[PDB]
RNA sequence: UUAGACGUUCUGGGCCGCACGCGCGCUACACUGACGGAGCCAGCGAGUCUAACCUUGGCCGAGAGGUCUUGGUAAUCUUGUGAAACUCCGUCGUGCUGGGGAUAGAGCAUUGUAAUUAUUGCUCUUCAACGAGGAAUUCCUAGUAAGCGCAAGUCAUCAGCUUGCGU
């Protein structure tokens, strides 16, 4: 009766979505797809060396989507974590920012979010058209 | 003699002092206020500081 | 007529609500719209001492703390009855801005 | 120790034991087989996608698998 | 031979302290970035004037100081400063692998401890 | 569903650049075991070597070791950039290397000595076998060993 | 004591120096776990006019950070402080091992007049003891103990400390 992404499980989307970028093959991921840690509260590099990339794309598009606008600093607050300094405690870290500007430039370009007024980005014309689609198909999996 | 205050005072205990006896230990400079720990609890009553809780 | 702004702050409760109440009861003295008093959250500035001079004794602590009342009360009146409620109301402890627009 | 390679005598050992099994997991595997651990967990899904285990709950924790008939 | 970061030696005493830096590790690097009025001149002028002393013959006079905190350039190689070390100036002749180091990495402020053994 | 049932090329024990490398755990951690190798080096040299990383040491035929030992020696010319390098501008050349198996604790011997016969105060305490950071000493540090 | 000063000020150094004993603590000894993706939830607060405080957003950079701008004297902006433990999916597989991260090497930055006796942050490498701790001994009765982070004080830079706050 028309779905949003609202009414998909979160994980179901976000792995449904970045199966379908990937088959379209163009985001222009970066040369530097396969060296960097994301963090510098990560230890080692995303394990799914192929398709991490194409999760985060999946991930910062719903994340706009559910959002009036964000821009790469409040993304390295969201996908940081906790960081081990050894033998002193435990504290936040925020993410790495170039992974995260050239998500939402390599999205722009693809024309799913757009640059917004009060800064940041919102999601476009097109990006609701799109996340919504595959939105549809994550309901009817079910044979 | 073009040495004898040269030393720079811009950070640090050494420039901020108290503003009633001029002590570098213990100062407050909490919303500016720039009084030793020991000044500030004879006078909290008078600057409308009390103690509530 | 024009757009004004009275903007109050203490550090006393009954200091302050008889200045507001006498703001607003001029205020429908000769009617006007109110937009009437908006009480802002209650600031509590805290400072934390340790209690002593010279650290001798078991580590207590006292805190202190002033509370900052804040008001402010949107009107819009002719511009010869904007000097005299400003200045009639004034009053020990209570700061009192206005703001042109 | 644990083996972690299949040698063709491990393999006819998976087919005709688990059956047996009722009760069959990852932790059931490396014990009373020697086997590697996650050498189980790519055995626990091996023994689903051709019936021989049923899952009654899939936990990325915890499997546990009983036997289909 | 020897040579700092792939340039001869002969070719770091005909280079002027400027290009010296801009192959030097991060904190020299910034050091000198930021080292506008740092007085370089008065050290540097005894350290040139007391290599004419010495003719060809053994290491020339040495030029004392106080500032430990002072990086070493391929200009003072060959010379001899005594390094103040809180009491007292030491001789330490400037050898050309010295370089990027500070004057108080080479002066002692402490005997170490010589714990018992009174002998 | 990822059974193999491969049987005879798996190998025991292997030497890479003088080191017995463990032939049955995953390629990245097997390779830790060489010093100047750690798990984030070992991990982009597998990948720029493009091998299945979900494999053991006990595949990878002799060309892919032969390709991975390329890499550890040869890092700059395989589009490694020179962060991840173990020497950078390095004290003498101004190349850039990674030590690798029995250089790191040469090279490390190199720096210590070079700075040991310049007596500067890194060299002493190294000499003397003390804390050569700043780091206090009254209380830790015990049981010189 | 008071002018060759015990006044004051300036350059350096020390307070941090290590055969060793003690007190408060932090991180651990792993599978109720580590790592990688994915989910995403607080409360207490602080913040710059003749001074550079909290900083959104764009761009650059692996990161730390840089740069161009912006909002805020604040229930208005930072900030919904999108905190961490936690939850889901996967990799590991009982091996001092992918637990632990001490010690050490090389580089890149940031604060500062100045970083050597590492201020601190980051990147790669190095991979120590520790396998649940003897006699002893501390704190605690319900939104408490314990786990988990966050703000503030000190601050230019430095939090393994404290004062609070929530989960």
């Amino acid at each position: 009766p028309g779905v949003s992404v609202r009414d998909v499980a979160a994980q179901d989307f976000i792995n449904a979505y970045a199966s379908f970028l990937q088959r379209q093959g163009k985001l222009e991921v970066p040369g530097y797809v396969d060296i960097v840690k994301t963090s510098s509260g990560n230890e080692m590099p995303p394990q799914d060396a192929e398709g991490w990339f194409y999760k985060r794309a999946a991930s910062v598009a719903r994340h706009i989507y559910m959002r009036k606008q964000v821009g790469v600093g409040k993304l390295n607050k969201l996908y940081g974590g906790a960081k081990s300094r050894g033998v002193r405690p435990y504290k936040h870290i925020d993410a790495s920012g170039s992974i995260n500007r050239k998500v939402l430039q390599a999205l722009e370009k693809i024309g799913i979010v757009e640059i917004s007024p009060k800064g940041g980005r919102r999601i476009s014309e097109n990006g609701q058209r799109d996340l919504d689609r595959i939105a549809a198909q994550t309901l009817e999996e079910d044979e | 003699e073009n040495v004898w205050f040269s030393h720079p005072r811009r950070y640090g205990k050494g420039s901020r002092q108290c503003r009633v006896c001029s002590s570098h230990t213990g100062l407050i400079r909490k919303y500016g206020l720039n009084i030793c720990r020991q000044c500030f609890r004879e006078k909290a009553n008078d600057i409308g500081f009390n103690k509530f809780r | 007529i024009i757009k004004i702004r009275i903007t109050l702050t203490s550090t006393k409760v009954k200091q302050l609500e008889n200045v507001s109440s006498n703001i607003v009861k001029n205020a429908e003295q000769h009617n006007l719209v109110k937009k009437g008093p908006v009480r802002l959250p209650t600031k509590v500035l805290k400072i934390s001492t340790r209690k002593t001079p010279n650290g001798e004794g078991s580590k207590t602590w006292e805190t202190y703390e002033m509370r900052i009342h804040k008001r402010y009360i949107d009107l819009e009146a002719p511009v010869q009855i904007v000097k005299r409620i400003t200045q009639i109301t004034i009053e020990p402890g209570v700061d009192v801005e206005v703001v042109v627009a | 120790q644990h083996a972690v390679i299949l040698d063709q005598e491990k393999y006819d050992r998976i087919l005709k034991e688990v059956p047996t099994y009722r009760y069959v997991s990852v932790s059931v595997l490396v014990d009373r087989l020697k086997i590697g651990g996650s050498l189980a967990r790519i055995a626990l899904r091996h023994l689903e996608k051709e019936g021989i285990i049923k899952p009654i709950s899939k936990h990325s924790k915890q499997a546990i698998y009983t036997r289909a008939t | 031979t020897h040579s700092y970061r792939g340039v001869d030696l002969e070719k770091l005493l005909e280079m002027s302290t400027e290009d010296f830096v801009k192959l030097a590790p991060a904190r020299v690097r910034r050091r000198f970035a930021r080292g506008m009025t740092s007085k370089p001149a008065g050290f540097m002028k005894k350290l040139r004037a007391a290599k004419l002393a010495a003719p060809e013959n053994e290491k020339p006079a040495p030029v004392r100081t106080h500032m430990r905190n002072m990086i070493i350039v391929p200009e003072m190689i060959g010379s001899v400063v005594g390094i103040y070390n809180g009491k007292a100036f030491n001789q330490v002749e400037i050898r050309p692998e010295m370089l990027g180091h500070y004057l108080g990495e080479f002066s002692i402020t402490y005997t170490p401890v010589r714990h018992g053994r009174a002998g | 569903s990822l059974v193999v049932q491969e049987q005879g090329s798996f190998q025991h024990i292997l030497r890479l650049l003088n080191t017995n490398v463990d032939g049955n755990i995953k390629i990245v951690y097997a390779l830790t075991t060489i010093k100047g190798v750690g798990r984030r080096y070992s991990n982009l040299v597998c990948k720029k070597a493009d091998v299945d990383l979900h494999k053991r040491a006990g595949e990878l035929t002799q060309e892919e070791l032969e390709r991975i030992v390329q890499i550890m020696q040869n890092p700059t010319h395989y589009k490694i950039p020179a962060w991840f390098l173990n020497r950078q501008n390095d004290i003498t050349d101004g190349k850039d290397y990674h030590t690798l198996a029995n250089n790191v604790e040469s090279k490390l011997r190199d720096d210590l000595e070079r700075l040991k016969k310049i007596r500067a105060h890194r060299g002493i305490r190294h000499f003397w076998g003390l804390r050569v950071r700043g780091q206090h000493t009254k209380t830790t540090g015990r049981r010189r060993a």
